[PDB]
């Protein structure tokens, strides 16, 4: 049998009986499909142009102003498997979630990356790669340059995670690069919370995931 | 459709 | 019988005794028009801007203003016009290959220039600097000269420049013989630089155009051509 | 490849 990484159980808002879909297991893929960060582009060089346009390449594209877009390449990672969750039903979405016809839930809301070797650690990142293997953060989105000069940002309504142990059940925000922040002042605010240093985006057994209309339980 | 609509801002 | 726009003749540097790789190449009206014309402007690596460069079925021109910005001007089909290209490369986009006659370093661009000819009378032929590569892309790098126009559009010079001297400056009552002038990636006329590959552009030259006349000379920095023609500006009033 | 060379500056 393949390795089971964990299961996502949807917590329903209906007050209906818990169902039996509402559950989804994650399993080690036959070939790795995870990606990891790579080349940064500051201008529309032919290489950045490939990364966005080529559907065999992954890109995340940060919109800074009408003049400036940072395009960051995501190259293949043989150590990890990638699973995505969202409202869309398209090929990229391993687990389609639904409100419990306007939706606050993202089509491609987040990705879980699982190490393919023991102990198979799972990490959550905001946003999911669409069918063009592209992620886009628009001008209005909250973004920033980190202390080592890298791009990072938050989706519109964000991805929220509660851990069972630290390192007091308190929600934190997860950025597109897997960093952990305190909550915003309002759900869609264009201002990020304060960086939380000790905690990580590793999904512990019994972690809770919030996607703005769907709450999910992660078991290990 | 529902799955293709754009993601609404909560605020 | 196809319309003969005109003929290009190589002015050999060697001093020896005078086809696609031969010394003369005629330009003929094409069965289906292949000319391009300016179109959509992009100022940041938007997905459409990325489509303009990676799609090998779309012409585009990339103006490298800065380390943080390159501007992608698309060019779309023009059914009224035929386009021809000259240069050092032997790839399919070059219609007339051109070598250093001075006899692997060369000052001649692989895609030296394009000549665009009207498909209906007077069949006027215009000249532009630089041609499109096998990706249908033209690149103007950071160090080359560029500017924004009165129309607020991109324009620029190649490194060594495309140099044209017409027989006449125009066809008016103050008309004069023509002097060596510089043509841009967009076909506007400028006075010569102080050195050949100098960064500063010459001054704008109004009134004179890039309309080739019978007897126009095209210097591609290491190759010189003569344009001979029965049609166009030189013959129609 | 003389054809595939890069255009060197005259200056």
């Amino acid at each position: 049998a393949p390795v089971k990484y964990g299961e996502l159980i949807v917590l329903g808002y209906n007050g209906s009986l818990p169902n039996g879909k509402s559950r989804f297991a994650l399993f080690k893929r036959p070939k790795a499909n995870g990606v990891k960060p790579s080349t940064v582009h500051i201008a529309c060089t032919p290489q950045a142009a490939k990364a966005i346009s080529n559907k065999d390449q992954h890109s995340i594209s940060y919109t800074l102003s009408r003049a400036q877009t940072v395009v960051v390449e995501y190259t293949h990672d043989s150590n990890t498997d990638m699973f995505q969750i969202g409202r869309s039903t398209e090929s990229p979405i391993d687990f389609v979630v639904t409100d419990t016809v306007q939706s606050t839930i993202s089509r491609f809301a987040c990705r879980i990356i699982c190490e393919r070797n023991p102990p198979f650690t799972a990490r959550i990142y905001a946003a999911g790669f669409d069918s063009s293997k592209n992620i886009f953060l628009g001008e209005k989105a909250a973004k920033w340059k980190t202390s080592d000069g890298q791009m990072d940002g938050l989706t519109t309504n964000g991805v929220l995670v509660m851990h069972p142990r630290n390192g007091p059940g308190i929600w934190r925000e997860i950025s597109v690069c897997g960093n952990v922040f305190s909550l915003r002042e309002t759900r869609s605010a264009q201002q990020r919370g304060k960086m939380v240093e000790i905690e990580t985006n590793q999904l512990q057994d019994g972690s809770l995931i919030d996607l703005c209309g769907a709450t999910l339980l992660w078991r290990t | 459709a529902y799955e293709d609509s754009e993601t609404q801002p909560f605020d």
